[PDB]
């Protein structure tokens, strides 16, 4: 009810970022959402006085049909001051990721109830543009804590937690964490069990408020690791072998005690790629002896979380990818697969959209931040595509990945 | 008196740590001095300027300027100094809309708001910094000091809050009126309809009133601008637009200056005029930017100009969009990385055209540039109708979907279908996944001494089929490329190919059919003419026999 004041970082000025170019229906969901915002005194337009711009545009959520307004905040986010005065910051909890369950809830609604810093809220504009820029776009700049922005949960922190205690204090091994818009509450109760406690707890908001209703599960318990494995064959062929050598050449990288010396010498000789070449005793140890390495965990891996989290993605074909999440090369910190690509059977940047969401949020349940991704993807096909897929409130960062990479036949 | 709204002022600001200007008043003549106070007097007495006393600091210059061909003098306030110490500003007009966006109409009336536009006050506080002095006569008075009261033309604020003011007011007049349209440009409002001419003679009528809340007058004899309108580069008429006259210049012959002119004009004319070339004409302004130096033009410059003068011969329109209407968009290829392409709702009746280049880099393929395309068309028709067109393209469905599924990213291109007018876009080639039964395989490589840049390539193969060529002039990247051209050369239709270089592998997985490396288009080449290729990697100096032998033979 009074404001915290707020900054951004010395020698900053705020977001002057382009609005990109949004289809009629957005324009018109966005008109629709933002006149009921100002109804209720959220958010106020603006005069030409107000030079800074972050964009805007919707979504719908997974299993919603309602347009949800989300901005892109990420500018603004690094510009803005941090914050550490009345909480050093919430150590993360590595707890988090053990439970058999986990739902996230969109909690994002709580914020509109806490004013903004007078001074710092120009710094939130925004902009719905007209079609064929027909019309001067509608400026807006927010009253209140903004969905996304950083900022918020890091103000309403007190607030959430004296909302919360109750259902904590009744439920002590529940783990509760919360990352921007995001809720992720952890149990091991039969999901039944877990549902109506989830309902319980949106209760509690309601309760304390007098797109929440919607519950995303996931199960990390579950969740699939990719250690490296090598074939197991009765017939080896010069091609096989070359693959062979070429994989361990690559995992020797990653694991110090690799050799190839004995697969190598079995094709001495000039041979065709299809001929059987029998392995000697000599190169069925050392292949032995590999296999044996590959079962034991990478060496000098550590989370140091000064640095940043970095995810490769790699398209294997037939919906399926492959990614690896780690900040130093060679010390994968996560590596899985998916091919349960959504809806997605003939489009290639959604079933990568739904990958970086996927990857997100499991980099957000077990180090409480979001990675670098290098997306294997053309720069300006991504740009044209991923908002049309994009169901999460908050967004990562990206690069783009040009050349191919030859690792993508290790992880295969 | 009918009491009018005032017109809410926006606050303004200097930049952070910046004070106003300061700047030394230039001494005139006393022929310029007269002809400024009586200029000034009059805007004093219209309220524009005030009078203000000794204890202000700030100064801008001001001149003045004879009315060429008249006995009239003008002012010059020159705000440059103000400008740089001036906010900001939030600036509207960035994006232009494009005609082919805009609506048929039947009725479009241009309205002047030059008057209303001194109703808008500059905020009270930033005064001061406009600050600006008269020169007395022969300098025995303190000069004549006055401030603005309202937004003074040249100063940087201007436009933006004259623009954000109007907009403001007519607000409410657009929403409670959705039949119409309504423009602002300069001191004019244009505003449009397609109501029977009694009805939209009352909107404007309407309009006028809205407008008189606020005390602003438009002038009764009405405006002598009517359709075609000339604007931004175009000529709107009521139901059709396009550019303005394009017209190439003849010459014997041409400078650089002249050459970018020329390019300039094709690339404004290639939004309706289809099939406009610039990839010969551009490549003539290659790295050189002495505006006077002569290019002689190539044979194909001289082929591309003529080509354009005849597009040029006659007048093309577009028509404007109808959003009741799917939007169509159809791509050809032209050769040397260019494409162009037409967006329209009715068979032969265009809203725009167009054309893409192919990106500046090392290699590209015809799928690659027709997807560029495709995602710059998609944003240009989300910029201009909101929506994405329906695609014709110059690709058979079964040559994307094996480009898509095998191509190593990910890539999407919306909704579409083939439309058979040469040339094709076509797969070239096509490497296999796994190593060809009965074909021979070829172990190549290469190698150069990085000082003396002599190297060797070669192969050998499991047939005892060798060959390695000494090479000059040559770096490793390169030996490597000439061992493959080698074993492509020396092999039948079916082969086998294994390689340690990274680089190789780099290049060819990229799948191009083109390369500005002769060599890279010679191994492209050879591709074409195979029946299947292999190729496999190993890595270097791990014993793999074959590459073992020959990394031997070609590294001396
Ligand atoms: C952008 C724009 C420039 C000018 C004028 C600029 C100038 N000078 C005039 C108007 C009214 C508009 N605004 C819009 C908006 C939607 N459809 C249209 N259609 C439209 C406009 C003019 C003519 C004509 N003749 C026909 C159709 N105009
Ligand atoms: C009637 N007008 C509108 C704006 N224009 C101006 C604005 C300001 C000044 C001034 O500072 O004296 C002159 C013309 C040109 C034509
Ligand atoms: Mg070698």
């Amino acid at each position: 009810i009074e404001t915290v004041p707020v900054k951004l970082k010395p020698g900053m000025d705020g977001p002057k970022v382009k609005q990109w170019p949004l289809t009629e229906e957005k324009i018109k969901a966005l008109v629709e959402i933002c006149t009921e915002m100002e109804k209720e005194g959220k958010i106020s337009k603006i005069g030409p006085e107000n030079p800074y711009n972050t964009p805007v545009f919707a979504i719908k959520k997974k299993d919603s049909t309602k347009w949800r307004k989300l901005v892109d905040f990420r500018e603004l986010n690094k510009r803005t001051q941090d914050f550490w005065e009345v909480q050093l910051g919430i150590p993360h909890p590595a707890g988090l990721k053990k439970k058999k369950s986990v739902t996230v809830l969109d909690v994002g609604d709580a914020y509109f109830s806490v004013p903004l810093d007078e001074d710092f809220r120009k710094y939130t504009a925004f902009t719905i543009p007209s079609i064929n820029n027909e019309t001067p776009g509608i400026r807006y700049q927010y009253n209140v804590l903004p969905q996304g922005w950083k900022g918020s949960p890091a103000i309403f922190q007190s607030s959430m937690t004296k909302i919360l205690e109750p259902f904590k204090k009744q439920n002590p091994d529940i783990v509760i964490y919360q990352y921007m818009d995001d809720l992720y509450v952890g149990s091991d109760l039969e999901i039944g069990q877990h549902r109506t406690k989830i309902e319980e707890l949106r209760q509690h908001l309601l309760r304390w408020g007098l797109f929440l209703w919607m519950g995303y599960e996931l199960h990390p318990d579950k969740w699939t690791v990719q250690p490296i494995v090598l074939p197991e064959k009765d017939s080896w062929t010069v091609n096989d072998i070359q693959k062979l050598v070429g994989k361990l050449n690559w995992a020797s990288q990653i694991y110090p005690g690799i050799k190839v010396r004995q697969l190598s010498k079995l094709l001495r000789g000039t041979k065709a790629l299809t001929e059987v070449i029998p392995l000697t005793e000599e190169a069925e140890l050392e292949l032995a002896e590999n296999r044996e390495i590959l079962k034991e965990p990478v060496h000098g891996v550590y989370y140091d979380p000064s640095k940043d989290l970095i995810a490769e993605i790699q398209k294997q074909g037939q919906g399926q990818w492959t990614y690896q999440i780690y900040q130093e090369p060679f010390k994968n910190l996560k590596t899985g697969k998916y091919a349960r690509m959504r809806g997605a059977h003939t489009n290639d940047v959604k079933q990568l959209t739904e990958a970086v969401q996927k990857i997100t949020t499991e980099s957000i349940v077990i180090w409480g931040k979001t990675p670098k991704f290098k997306l294997p993807i053309q720069k300006e096909t991504w740009e044209t595509w991923w908002t049309e897929y994009w169901q999460a409130t908050w967004i990562p960062e990206w690069e783009f990945v040009n050349t191919p990479p030859l690792v993508k036949l290790w992880y295969q | 008196m009918v009491p009018i709204s005032p017109i809410e002022t926006v606050p303004v600001k200097l930049k952070p740590g910046m004070d106003g200007p300061k700047v030394k008043q230039w001494p005139l003549t006393e022929e310029k001095i007269k002809a400024l106070v009586e200029i000034c007097t009059e805007m004093e007495k219209e309220g524009k300027i005030s009078k203000i006393g000794p204890e202000n600091p700030y100064n801008t210059p001001v001149f003045a300027i004879k009315k060429k061909d008249s006995t009239k003098w003008r002012k010059l306030v020159d705000f440059r100094e103000l400008n740089k110490r001036t906010q900001d500003f939030w600036e509207v007009q960035l994006g232009i809309p494009h005609p082919a966006g805009l609506k048929k109409k039947k009725s479009v009336t241009v309205l002047d708001v030059g008057d209303a536009y001194f109703s808008v006050p500059l905020d009270e506080d930033f005064r001061k910094y406009t600050a600006f002095t008269i020169p007395s006569i022969n300098n025995e008075t303190p000069g004549i000091r006055y401030q603005y009261n309202v937004l003074p033309q040249g100063w940087k604020g201007s436009p933006a809050i004259f623009q954000s003011s109007m907009t403001k007011i007519l607000e409410p007049f657009a929403a409670q009126n959705p039949d119409i349209v309504i423009y602002q440009y300069m001191d004019d409002l244009y505003v449009g309809s397609d109501l029977e001419i009694g009805q939209h003679r009352t909107k404007i009528e309407e309009l006028r009133q809205h407008l008189l809340r606020w005390g602003l007058t438009t002038p009764d004899k009405k405006h002598q601008k009517e359709p075609p309108f000339l604007w931004m580069g175009y000529e709107l008429h009521p139901d059709k637009w396009t550019v303005q006259p394009i017209v190439l210049p003849e010459k014997d012959s041409w400078t650089v200056n002249d050459i970018q002119k020329l390019v300039g004009k094709l690339n404004w004319a290639s939004q309706i005029y289809p099939g406009i070339k610039v990839r010969q004409l551009s490549k003539l302004l290659r790295g050189t930017k002495a505006l006077t130096e002569v290019i002689p033009l190539t044979e194909e410059a001289e082929l591309e100009l003529a080509e354009n003068r005849e597009i040029l011969k006659e007048p093309v329109h577009g028509v404007y969009y109808d959003p009741s209407k799917d939007l169509i968009a159809e791509i050809q290829k032209q050769g040397q990385g260019q494409w162009t392409y037409q967006i329209y709702q009715e068979p032969f009746k265009n809203l725009k055209t167009g054309k893409y280049a192919r990106m500046r880099g090392a290699h590209t393929n015809d799928v690659k540039q027709l997807t560029e395309a495709v995602q710059k068309i998609t944003t240009e028709s989300i910029v201009i109708w909101g929506k994405t067109p329906k695609f014709k393209l110059p690709i058979q469905k079964e040559t994307w979907e094996t480009w898509w599924t095998e191509y190593w990213q990910a890539t999407w291109i919306p909704e579409w279908e083939f439309v058979n007018t040469p040339p094709l876009v076509k797969l070239w080639y096509q490497l296999e996944k796994e190593p060809i039964v009965g074909a021979e395989t070829f172990y190549v490589d290469g190698a150069a001494n990085r000082e003396t840049k002599l190297g060797k390539a070669g192969y050998v193969t499991n047939k005892g089929r060798q060959k390695v060529v000494p090479l000059t002039n040559t770096t490793n990247q390169k030996t490597e490329l000439q061992a493959i051209y080698l074993a492509l050369q020396d092999s039948g239709l079916e082969v086998n190919i294994v390689t340690d270089s990274q680089y190789a592998l780099g290049i060819i997985q990229a799948q191009p059919d083109k390369s500005e490396s002769e060599l890279v288009n010679q191994i492209i080449e050879q591709l074409i003419k195979k029946e299947k290729v292999y190729l496999a990697w190993v890595p270097a100096h791990k014993g793999i026999g074959g590459n073992e032998q020959v990394d031997k033979l070609v590294s001396a």
